[PDB]
């Protein structure tokens, strides 16, 4: 919980994983290339 | 309902735990901006052993 002057941590949230490539989580709701340029990219992890 | 005999006398020790402190060691001048004990685990930084 974010106050005006305090975090405090009040619960827990577990996950389980198992790492690949099967589920990919995305900005919201993709192959875009931009070539011959200065470029962030994410290419096959 | 009964007191502790001899043989099963008891006495109470905090041990250190996973702390980076001793819990007989706070009353050596030792300096915090919050220090707050507990017997719920969420949140906790670390934690001393009751023995």
């Amino acid at each position: 919980a974010r106050t005006r002057t305090n975090e405090q941590v009040v619960r827990s949230l577990y996950v389980i994983y198992e790492e690949g490539d099967n589920i990919a989580g995305v900005p919201s709701d993709l192959s875009v290339l931009h070539l011959d340029s200065c470029t962030d990219y994410n290419i096959y992890g | 309902n009964s007191d502790c005999t001899d043989v099963l006398h008891a006495t109470a020790v905090i041990k250190t735990g996973t702390c980076p402190f001793s819990f007989d060691k706070l009353n050596n001048y030792l300096t915090f901006n919050k220090f707050c004990l507990s017997l719920h685990p969420v949140g906790a930084n670390c934690k001393f052993d009751v023995a």
